[PDB]
This record gives C-alpha cells, structure tokens and sequence, in this order.
C-alpha cells in the first residue's frame, strides 16, 4: 500500500485532473519543471504514492476520444510535466454519448490505456489503489471511464478502485442525454468501484452563486472547489498521517456495506477565486461549516439523512485538544443524525501542512444516507425521458438494448431504497 | 533460562521499542549492545539477550510487521545497530485493520518467514522458557498475524509456554472502525494457545496519563513508557536474580485457576510527573493498588470476586513493611475472593530501583509495585468488546470485507458464541458453593 | 509422524502409540506395507520399554489391538514375535505398578501365546523371571503363568516332563518365599498343576517339600474344586485350534452461402462491419437451417475466425454474435467437432469467459455447453482445469460453474476408470480447492457446489479424505450443496 495511480477520462476528467494536480505539486512543492523548490521535508516524506523519481514526474495517465483537451492540458501550466508516452488520446470523439465510449468507440481505445496503466504498474514497488476523475454525465468520462474502471478491475482485483465523478445538472450543461449517461454510468460504479466521491455541478454551481456571489460561474469557478475538496480528501493519503493512512484502510472505515460507498465530501472555508479571506477561522467555526449542507459538494440536506461513517481532515496549526471537543459536540448534539449501530463512527485527522492560500482549513468526508437525494434526482430526470424513449436511437444504434435502460434504472432504484433502508434502521 | 519476545503490527513493534530501552537501561547497556567489563557481578539478564563473541549483547527479540514503515524507523534510529537485521522482518502490504488479511490473505505470505527466524533465536537458547509475544486488539497484523503466529508456536513449540501483553482499544485512539470485529476474532483464535494474557486498556493509559502526569492529549510515547514500565515489572522476575524476587512462572501457577480464565489485571503505582517535589511508603503504593483508577483496563473489582493478588514489588521495600501493609488494607478494603481459594497475596520483591526514561514524563521513585489480580471484574471489558461488536453484526456492517478475504462468515458467529461462553465462565467462576 | 513413535518428547511418542492403535482398528484385513509391524519387532519391543508411563501403557493398548489385528491369516511369524515381545512384556509390562499398564500386558501375553502351538515357547521365557529381585514381579508373572495354564493347558507340547519339570523347579522356593503375595500366587498355580493332572503326581514330586500348614492349605483348595480330575476341555482354545432419433433431416450446405465481402469486412478497423458481416451470417445462414452437411465440409476455416473475434475483438457486440454461431454450428453438427473443430473453439471461449454483461456470459457459457455435450471431456477437462487457476476472478467463477455443467451431465460409458477417476484427486479435486479456498466468497460458492456436485457422483466416503483439511465451517457451505444438488 503504497503508490496511487491517478487516471484522467473526457473533457471533465481532464480539465479537474489537471487542476488537480496543479494544486498537489505546488502544495508538495513541484514547479512545472519538475523539481523539488519546497522547503519542509514533510513534503518529500510520501511523494512516492503520486509521483515517481526523475533523472518528480506524476503517476497519472490522462484517456479521451477527443484530442482537443489533449492539447488544452499540455499547453496549460503543468502541461509540461506529464509523461508524453502517459497521453492516450483516440481520434474520433463520444458525442456526450455513454455507448459510444463504453462499448463502441472507447473499446476500440481502452486495450492502449491498459498498456500504459501496466507500464506504471510495473514500476511500483506496492501498488496500492487507482484513481479515476470523470463525469458521469458525458460520454467519454462516463462510458469509456467505466469500462475502464471494470477492465482494471479483472486486471488487478487486489487493488483499491477510487473515483472522483461529478455529477451532472441542468444549471449547468443543458445536454438532455446526461440523466442516461449518469444512470448508466451509476449503474458500473455501485459494483466496480471500492469508494466515489459525489461530486454534484448543482451543489458546485449554488455554492459559487449563492455562497460565493458570482451571478455567472464559470467552469474555473466550479474546478477551484474541486481541486481543494481533492486536495483535502486525498491529505492522509500524502502526509504522513496516523488514521486513514492508505486507500484500503479508509474504505474499511467509511464503507459499511460494499454497495453504499458513495461520499458526500465537504469543504470550509469557502473561498473565491484569488480572492481575500485572510483571518484563519476558528476551530468551533471550521466545526460548524463543515458539517453544514451550504458546505457539501452533494445537493442533499444532512437533516434528510443519517451519516453512516463520517472522515474529518483539518489543516494548519490548531489545538489538537480544542478539534475533539468541537468533534465530540457536533457528534452528541446532532446525535440522531449519526447511527448507533455503527460505534465511534466519526474520525478525525489533522495535518500541520494547510492549503496554499489559507492557514486553517478543514475537509469533510461523509457516507450519509441522504445521497439518495441525489439518486433520486437524477432518476426523476432519466425517466422523464424515458418514458418518451427520446434520444434512445443514439445507444440503440451503438449496439445497446433497450433492457439495459431498464435495468440501471432499476438498481439505481435499489441504490436509493437501500440508503433508505439502513437510515430507517435501529438500536433497540 | 531464555525467552524470545515477538512485536507484531504498529503496537507490538512500537511498545517494544521503549520496553528494549528500557530494557537497557536496567542492564546498563549500550545502543550499540556493549556493555563495560564486569570487573563475574551476577550477570539472570541473559535470559533476554545474547552475547557475541565480540561482546555484544543483542535482544532475544523478533520485530514483524506487513508494512516496512514503523519498523524502518527501528533500523533507523538510535537502536539500528542494537538488533541483527534478521529480526526485523517486514512485507510491503499491510492488514488494513482487517483480521482476514492478516490471518488468511496476507499473512501467510511470511508467515514461514517468521517462524525460520524465530527458529535461529531458539535454536541459539540451551533452554527455552517461552515466548512474549506483543500485538494489538484492534489492527490487522496484531489480531490476524498474532493469532496465525500463535497457532503455529503450539505447533512447533508445544511444550513452551505463550504470555501475550495485548494492546486493548479505545476511541480515544482508535485507528479503525472495525477493531470489536478483530478484537473478538483474535481473542478467539488464540484463547487455547495462549497461557496468560495482560491486556493494557489504551483508554486505562490514556487516563492515567492525563491525570497523574498531566499530560492534554498523550501521544502514543506517553502511553508506551508508561507500558513499558508495566512489562518491565512483569519481566523483572525472569531478568533479574533476588532472595525474595519470586520468578513469575511461580506467580502463573496462582493467577490462572482455569485455562480459560489467563487474563490477570496489572495495576501498577505510583506514577508521578517531573514537574514538582514529591516520596511515597510501601503502604500507601500497596493501597494504590486497589484504586481502580490505577488499573491498566477499566473496570471495578469491588464489583467482582478475586482468585489471585500478587505484588510484584520493586524499590527499597521491606517483607515486613509489605506484610504491616497488606494487614491492614485486608481489614480496611473490601477485597472478595470465591469460597474455593486461599484468600492469601503472593509478593516478590527486587531490590533495584524502578528505572525510567531520562529525561522522559516519569520521575524516578525510590520503591513501585504492580500488582496482579486474576478478578472476574475484568469480564467487564469483553463486555464493552462483545457490546459494540453486536452492534454491527446484527447489520453484517462491514462483514464483506473480512469475507472477502479468505474468512467465512460462520466464523464472526463462531467467535461471539466463544464470547459469549467466556462470559458465562467469568459468571460461574465468581458463585460461591 | 510414524518415526515420532520414538521422538524425544513424551506427548509426542504418546499420539503416535494413539495414532498406531487407530490404525490397527482402522486398516484392512486380507494389509498396507505401512502396517510393516511384524518384520521390524524391535519397534513395538521398543516400545513397550517406554521411559514415559503414560505414553508406555497407550504403547501396550496399542500393542494389544495389532496383536489381535494380526490374527489374519497368513501370519506364521508369531514365533518371531514370542521371543521379541514377552521378555520386554514381563520385564516391564507384569512388574509394572499401575493396574491398567499391567492388565494389558497380561492381554498381550495371552494372545502371543494363542499365536503359538503350544504353551512351552512362551513358559519357558518368563521362567527366568521367577527368580527376580523384585517380588512384584514374581508375584505377577506366577499369577500369570498359572492363568496360562488353567485356560490353554498343556497340550501339543514336545515333551511334556521336560516343561512340568521346569516348571515345578522353582516351587519349593517360590512358597517359600518371604513375600506374602508371592507365596499366595503360587498356592494359586499349585491348584492349576493339581486340576491338569492327580493329586497323586504333585505328592510325589513337590507337596511333601511344603510346610505343613501350606499343604494342608491346598487340600482345602483342592476340596473347593468340583471339577472333575482333568479339566475335559481346555477353557481357551490355541489358534490352530479353532480353524481346523428425428435426426434423419436432410444435410443443407451452407459453405457456400458466404459472400466475397466477408473475409475483408470481418477484418475491419470499423466494429459495423465486422458486427454486420458476423450478424447477416448468423440470421441469413446460420439461423434458418437445422442439420448442417457433415461430409466433404471443412468449417475449420470459419471457425477460426469465430474464435479470432471471440478471443480479441474489443466490440462485446460481436463477441456475443459470434459465439452464438459456434453454439448453433456444434448444435446443428451433432458428432462433428471430433478434434479440430472442437480445439479451435474452446480455449477462446474460456479465455472471454471474462466478460461481465449478462447477455455475453450467457452466449459464451451456452456456446461452452454445447461443445461440450458432443465433446464431454476431450480437451474441456483438461483445459477447463487449467483456467480455474488463472489470474482473473471472473474466469475462475465461470470456468468452475462450467465444470459444474458438464459434471452435471456426466453420463460416461462405463464401467469405471474413466478420465474423471484417474483425475479426480491428482488434479480435479486440487483445481476444484483453489476456488473453494479464493478469497472471494462468490467464488467459493461455486467451488462449494462444484465440490458438492462431484461428492454426488462419487462416493462422500472417496473424498472424505481432503474433506477433513478443510473448515469446519467450509464441510458446512459443502454439505449446503449436497442436499440441493442432483446428478
Ligand atoms: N499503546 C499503543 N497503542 C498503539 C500503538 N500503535 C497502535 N496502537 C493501537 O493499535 C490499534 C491498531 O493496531 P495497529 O498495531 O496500529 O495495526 P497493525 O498491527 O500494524 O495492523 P495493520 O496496520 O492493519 O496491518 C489501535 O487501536 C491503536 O490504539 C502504540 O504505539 N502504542
Ligand atoms: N465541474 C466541472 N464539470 C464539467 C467540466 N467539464 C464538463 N463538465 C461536466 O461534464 C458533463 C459533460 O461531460 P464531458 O466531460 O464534457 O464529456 P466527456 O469528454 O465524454 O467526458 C457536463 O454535465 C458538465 O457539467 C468542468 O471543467 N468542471
Ligand atoms: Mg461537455
Ligand atoms: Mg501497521
């Protein structure tokens, strides 16, 4: 448990991949060049899990059928420090379509992802786990990144399978067909992947209208909160940390029942973008922000929900002594919005090293049961459509049979019944 | 004569750095295993070192672990040329807190490793006493790798004893979710090879920390001298020579009514910070003995019965001022045996003053004692084990990890009904006749 | 474990003589060469002389169980045995302190006396015991050697003067003795001499040599016996004593059929032209006949390039396609796929066993059947083993399952001795444990079926054996099965 290898797929993949790790390499103290100008030894201490040994080049591969991103990342600031051979980039593109990236035209692709994504394998002393950044929404990210998700995984059982999917939302892209993609996409995460991270554009988009007050967010707008609430998740990963250290050992944590491993993440402060927040919140504040629904990445209310397992991360010089009894209250004050059955199901972690830009800062990883708001969400949208069975020729005609649409709607339905499930059970 | 000490996962290997420390520091020996000229000088410690040739004198001890990491810091830091490299044997994956990797998946990878190493110490021993094996309840490797070692120990190694000094969880610390799941398996897989076992409750030390040495949030340093000084007045018996240091295979004979029943409760005092002046009677550390809040595992006595009490004394202690002592706590406290024992304490005493860590959290005291007390109070703690384990199974949370490697599910129901047996057994033991 | 019957520690040597004494109750009866007991008696005589006193009386029970064991005929090489095995049995079995380790020694000394012809080759080597420094032990094998004598008696013995002589040497010594229980045990075998022959015989050579008051003590003795003079049957018998179709439709040809643009399209970088060159064959040519021709048709040129697009064509569409082809190929061509066309398929088949979508598992497996029911076990068993242990979890469930299937189907020829048998556990039942032991639960649930599902065509009994190594709790998952389980 030890080297992490990160993959990229479609055009969100690569544009919040790349933010990614502009935000990691800095923050490990990478310039673009690739060389070490930081200043702790903290930084070096576990850089072998994300990047490998120059002569520091990341562990990352980047996959679309488009090779128009292909470019938009290598001419971006760190575009110089991914691997050239590590860019696999097909001809024709997707279309926003799930089929075309999962069984026609991403097939045809995937056997050349594979051979990069065994030539860094082969290269790690202790693989640990993959990491995957996408939209379920889209067609290369959402169809090709599950079929890869599901070809890594009859390739490397042994290894943990992590995600970063976003979510799709009508204040955001208005393609009609992402309900479709999201639904099917769902329908692959639930039972290939060991943990997601939800994502929601629709969360993303209020928080920077009606949190952050800017009247027209851009994409850059909703990647700046996804690059820090990456960064955050991934903080015990990097640092040498005591609790949550590797990929497994948080899995075992936050997942209770294999099925149910969708993440709720959190973040505060909220910032903006180069913006001016300076004074370093208060512990008792970071507490209260963070377990808020005006914080989550996921449009669901906590209130609606019970959380299962629950993984805190604070950043920056506090009083480690002052973080549990914040913890301990939050947990019983609220104590019927966190599960009996389950003990000592809340955790928490600090790290000396904050985010460049603040001095305090805290992440918020939850396994609640109101992420069925989210599924429900988005099967009201899918059977909207379907129903009229508009847009069906494009997955048809990509060899896909109508049944496939019934059954992913219907184990997203079960997704959704047995989050229902467990927030209705007991102690007694 | 010898006896070889096995550290598995984080907490076997951590403890038994500041248990080898202070180890040295008793015997007077050096980082790098040398000692001065005796200048004969009753020279008993070699029950838990050898000598080389050159001099050097190297612990009779085995480091394991899944991970490289901890134990990496041991061939690092200022013990790195105290043990042979051959002792510290370590894999490249981990247990992730689970039972099932540690004792079916990963574990049995090196566990021949283990055993071939183990078998250079004991074949460099005239005469094996037994082992002291050091692990965790809650982590992977020192629920599953321990309870896979120690099967194998019975195996090879029938004849010779097996004492485990088990880390028992506690929230305050707890690094996984799962630990009631490993702590029951691990219990259950090693009841019948196991022939005494001192648990250490991380939250008895956490509080004894906080509040005799004033310490906010006591690291995993703190907790683990305080140990340390704990095992090394268990182990003072086999490693040093005394008229009156009784040897604690002798104390094993009164503290073990049953072979079910080999989980005795330390309590150990005074613990006192280097902050001001203090120096306290043999009375009143013997009267330390019976506040539960110097217990190593929370639980209540008074709301128990006693089969044994031993005081392993060690300090300027008189018999005579022990006997004056126990005298008086006899008919001033409420110390309840069952109808079938011999109501009297066992007590050793060493002449040699408790050693701490210079410069650490403990001050120097000129006479300690631990007592050991098999008492069915203890049964307490499975309790709070068997409480929260039955919490998530009766949901099979986090059941398919466990299964998913290796272990059936009819072994969590396997274990508890061991559980619950055990329980009952601490229930009848305590009825009178 | 068999050479710790001599290991240093005791509990070791005591679950060896357990271990033994199992087997001799336990094995056959016609015998292994493992039971080479009798032509190595220095093992058992070793034995016996066990520095442990428990461990030596479990060595003596154990001695006793083989010693009736070898009452199997042809076993003449009991005289070996007497000389070997009754001095250690006296020495240290009859002057033995515990009551138990000295009942079964006098059992042993029964049955190595049965084993004899007569009762003289056993006398006269616990003579020389009657003489001993130990009064226990005169006192117990005087005991003995008169129970030898009330129940075999002398008969067939060479000369029988030379052995009363021999016997009634040390009596006036022996009732002289200055043990109490030593004089009384011999008052005891007096009486036994008295019942073989008269009292006249026993005046004359020995009662005048006794004090009086013994004397007169047999006389009481020989009052309290109602027996007549001589015993008129002896109360133990030696061994030697007690043995002396609507398959008639008309063959279509479809070779023919295939147009000029199919070998190019079906190797396409468009997945469309390989899926519809695939499909119109499949629908136009394959799907509307039946019986296909068996003769002067070679449909290995086509078959190999079913299985070139089963085995690496990324389209899942047309690998589906594809197999289904196979499968209506093999079911139109019943006794086709003899070698050629049967191989050229299989090892794909397994191969894209990987394949998750249900309607392509479904095709690959049905394809996988059908080769099957008209090639049972010519590669498959061989082949299908071999994938069980390969690296991806979805092959070894599928591969399994499909072991299953033809398990299930398993009708043979006959009699016995089929590839099934020699391979059963050579390599069948080590193939079908790796899956019962995976660390995956869903795939030892098809090792606990395909384990349960071979316990229905053998035997349970034949493969108790490898049964045992396993858990507890994986006999309960197997034995699950086997109620569910037919044919
Ligand atoms: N007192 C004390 N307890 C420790 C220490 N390290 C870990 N623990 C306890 O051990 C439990 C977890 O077991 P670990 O030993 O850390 O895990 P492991 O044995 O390495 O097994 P894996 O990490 O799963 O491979 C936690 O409840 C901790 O409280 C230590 O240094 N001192
Ligand atoms: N947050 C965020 N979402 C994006 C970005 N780019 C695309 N998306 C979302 O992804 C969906 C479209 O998927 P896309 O990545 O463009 O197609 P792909 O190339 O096939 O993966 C839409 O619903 C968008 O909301 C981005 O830069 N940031
Ligand atoms: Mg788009
Ligand atoms: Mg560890």
């Amino acid at each position: 448990m030890r080297e992490i290898v990160h993959i990229q797929a479609g055009q969100c993949g690569n544009q919040i991949g790349a933010k990614f790790w502009e935000v990691i390499s800095d923050e490990h103290g990478i310039d673009p060049t690739g060389s070490y100008h930081g200043d702790s030894d903290l930084q070096l201490e576990r850089i072998n899990v994300y990047y490998n040994e120059a002569a520091y080049v990341p562990r990352a591969i980047l996959v679309d059928l488009e090779p128009g991103t292909m470019d938009s990342v290598r001419s971006g600031p760190f575009g110089q420090i991914f691997r050239p051979d590590n860019f696999v980039f097909g001809q024709s593109g997707a279309g926003n379509n799930w089929a075309k990236g999962h069984y026609t035209e991403g097939a045809e692709l995937v056997d050349s992802v594979l051979d990069v994504v065994r030539k860094e394998s082969e290269s790690c002393d202790c693989l640990q786990g993959f990491q995957l950044t996408h939209s379920l929404g889209g067609g290369t990210g959402s169809g090709m990144g599950t079929l890869l998700i599901s070809k890594i995984r009859e390739e490397y059982p042994d290894r943990i399978m992590n995600t970063f999917s976003v979510v799709p939302s009508p204040k955001v892209s208005d393609t009609v067909v992402e309900p479709y993609n999201a639904t099917l996409s769902v329908h692959q995460l639930v039972e290939n992947t060991d943990e997601t991270y939800c994502i929601d554009n629709e969360a993303l988009y209020d928080i920077c209208f009606r949190t952050l007050k800017l009247t027209t967010p851009t994409y850059g707008d909703l990647n700046h909160l996804v690059s820090a609430t990456m960064s955050g998740v991934t903080t015990c990963l990097r640092f040498p940390g005591q609790l949550n250290a590797d990929l497994r050992k948080l899995a075992v944590n936050m997942v209770p029942f294999p099925r149910l491993h969708f993440f709720m993440p959190g973040f505060a402060p909220l910032t903006s973008r180069g913006s001016q927040q300076y004074r370093a919140l208060t512990v008792p504040e970071l507490t209260q922000q963070m377990f808020d629904a005006k914080n989550m990445m996921a449009a669901c209310d906590p209130r609606h929900g019970r959380y299962l397992t629950v993984a805190a991360v604070f950043r920056g010089r506090m009083s480690m002594k002052e973080v549990d009894e914040q913890m301990l209250n939050v947990q019983n004050k609220n104590s019927s919005y966190f599960v009996e059955w389950i003990p000592n199901n809340v955790k928490t972690a600090v790290c000396d090293i904050p985010p460049r830009g603040l001095k305090m800062s805290a992440t918020f990883i939850g396994n609640s049961t109101a992420i069925q708001e989210l599924f429900k969400r988005i099967s009201e949208q899918f059977t909207a459509m379907f129903r009229r069975k508009a847009f069906l020729h494009w997955y048809t005609g990509e060899g896909m049979d109508e049944m496939e649409f019934t059954e992913a709607e219907s184990n997203m339905n079960d997704l959704v019944s047995e989050y229902q499930q467990y927030q209705d059970a007991t102690a007694d | 004569r010898e006896c070889i000490s096995i550290h598995v996962g984080q907490a076997g290997v951590q403890i038994g750095n500041a248990c080898w420390e202070l180890y040295c520091l008793e015997h007077g020996i050096q980082p790098d295993g040398q000692m001065p000229s005796d200048k004969g000088g009753g020279d008993s410690f070699n029950t838990f070192f050898s000598e080389t040739g050159a001099g050097k004198h190297v612990p009779r001890a085995v480091f394991v672990d899944l991970e490289p990491t901890v134990i990496d810091e041991v061939r690092t830091g200022t013990y790195r040329q105290l043990f042979h490299p051959e002792q510290l044997i370590t894999g490249k994956e981990d247990a992730a807190n689970n039972y099932a990797r540690g004792h079916y998946t990963i574990g049995k990878e090196i566990i021949d490793l283990v055993l071939d190493r183990i078998r250079k110490l004991a074949d460099q021993c005239t005469g094996l006493q037994g082992f002291s094996v050091f692990h965790s309840f809650g982590g992977g490797t020192g629920s599953g790798f321990t309870s896979l070692l120690m099967e194998r120990l019975s195996v090879d190694y029938g004849k010779k004893s097996k004492l485990e000094f088990s880390i028992y969880p506690a929230p305050q610390v707890s690094t996984a979710v799962v630990e009631p799941y490993n702590s029951i398996l691990t219990t259950h897989t090693t009841l019948e090879h196991s022939d005494c076992a001192f648990m250490v409750d991380n939250e008895a030390i956490y509080d004894i920390c906080r509040r005799n040495l004033d310490i906010e949030r006591p690291t995993y340093t703190n907790l683990n001298r305080l140990i340390g000084q704990i095992v090394s007045s268990i182990t003072a018996s086999l490693r040093f020579d005394g008229a009156l240091n009784v040897d604690l295979t002798e104390f094993q004979t009164n503290l073990v009514p049953y072979p079910r029943a080999h989980f005795p409760l330390a309590t150990y005092a005074p613990v006192i910070s280097a902050e001001k002046a203090y120096q306290l009677s043999v009375a009143e550390i013997t009267n330390a003995c019976f506040e539960p809040a110097n217990q190593m595992v929370k639980c209540d006595p008074r709301h128990g019965k006693y089969m044994a009490c031993c005081l392993l004394y060690r300090g300027d202690v008189v018999p005579k001022d022990v006997n004056a002592a126990i005298a008086t706590i006899k008919t001033k406290r409420t110390i309840q045996f069952v109808d079938w024992c011999p109501t009297g304490f066992k007590v050793g005493i060493n002449y040699e003053p408790p050693t701490v860590v210079p410069g650490g959290d403990l001050a120097k005291v000129q006479r300690a004692v631990c007592m050991l007390s098999n008492t069915t109070a203890i049964a307490e703690a499975w309790a709070r084990l068997d409480h929260k384990f039955d919490l998530m199974y009766a949901k099979r949370a986090f059941v398919h990890w466990y299964v998913g490697e290796g272990m059936e599910e009819g072994e969590f129901s396997e274990a508890r009904e061991d559980m619950a047996a055990l329980e009952k057994d601490y229930e009848e033991v305590g009825v009178d006749s | 474990l068999e050479q710790r019957a001599s290991h240093k520690v005791w509990k070791a040597r005591l679950n060896a003589y357990q271990e033994l004494n199992n087997l001799f109750t336990k094995s056959s009866v016609i015998p292994n060469d493992v039971a080479n007991y009798w032509l190595d008696p220095e093992l058992f005589a070793s034995y016996i002389v066990d520095s442990n006193v428990v461990a030596q009386e479990n060595a003596i029970i154990a001695l006793h169980t083989l010693l009736e064991y070898i009452s199997q005929v042809p076993n003449v090489s009991t005289s070996k045995l007497r000389l070997q095995w009754i001095p250690p049995l006296v020495e240290k079995g009859l002057s033995s302190s515990r009551a138990a380790t000295k009942a079964k020694a006098t059992d042993c000394i029964m049955l190595l006396t049965q084993s004899d012809t007569s009762i003289q080759q056993t006398v006269n080597l616990m003579l020389p015991s009657l003489s001993n420094k130990l009064p226990r032990l005169v006192s117990s094998c005087v005991k003995c050697l008169a129970t030898i004598i009330e129940e075999f008696g002398f008969i067939n013995v060479s000369d029988i003067n030379i052995l009363l002589s021999e016997i009634l040497e040390p009596l006036p010594k022996l009732s002289s003795h200055a043990d109490r229980n030593v004089r009384s045990e011999t008052m005891n075998l007096i009486l036994q001499i008295y019942k073989w022959f008269g009292k006249e015989l026993l005046q004359e050579l020995l009662l005048e040599k006794l004090k009086p008051i013994q004397q007169r003590d047999l006389s009481r003795m020989f009052e309290k016996y109602e027996g007549t003079i001589p015993p008129k049957q002896q109360p133990r018998l030696f061994q030697w004593q007690k043995e002396q179709p609507f398959e008639l439709l008309p063959p279509s040809v479809i070779l023919d059929k295939f147009p000029a643009d199919f070998q190019t399209r079906i190797s396409s970088t468009k997945w469309k032209d390989r899926v519809e060159a695939l499909e119109e064959i499949h629908n136009n040519v394959l799907k509307p006949v039946k019986k296909l021709a068996h003769k002067n048709q070679d449909y290995s040129d086509y078959l190999r390039v079913l299985a070139n697009v089963i085995q690496k064509d990324a389209n899942v569409q047309a690998v589906t396609i594809a197999a289904n082809s196979v499968q209506l190929l093999c079911n139109s061509l019943r006794s086709n796929f003899t070698r050629s066309y049967g191989a050229i398929v299989l090892v794909p088949l397994l191969e894209r066993t990987k394949e998750k979508k249900p309607s392509v598992n479904e095709a690959i497996c049905s394809a996988l059947d059908a080769v099957a029911t008209y090639c049972g076990f010519d590669d498959c068993l061989e082949e299908t083993l071999n994938y069980m242990k390969h690296k991806t979890p979805q092959v070894r469930i599928e591969c399994t399952k499909f072991l299953t299937r033809m398990l299930q189907g398993w009708k043979s020829d006959g009699p016995l001795q089929n590839q099934l048998l020699f391979k059963l556990l050579p390599e069948v039942t080590t193939a079908v444990l790796k899956i019962v032991n995976d660390t995956q639960p869903t795939t030892r649930n098809t090792g606990f079926e395909c384990f349960a599902t071979l316990m229905k065509l053998v035997g349970e009994r034949e493969l108790a054996d490898p049964l045992e190594k396993l858990d507890n709790l994986k006999k309960k998952k197997i034995y699950e099965y086997y109620e569910k389980v037919e044919v």
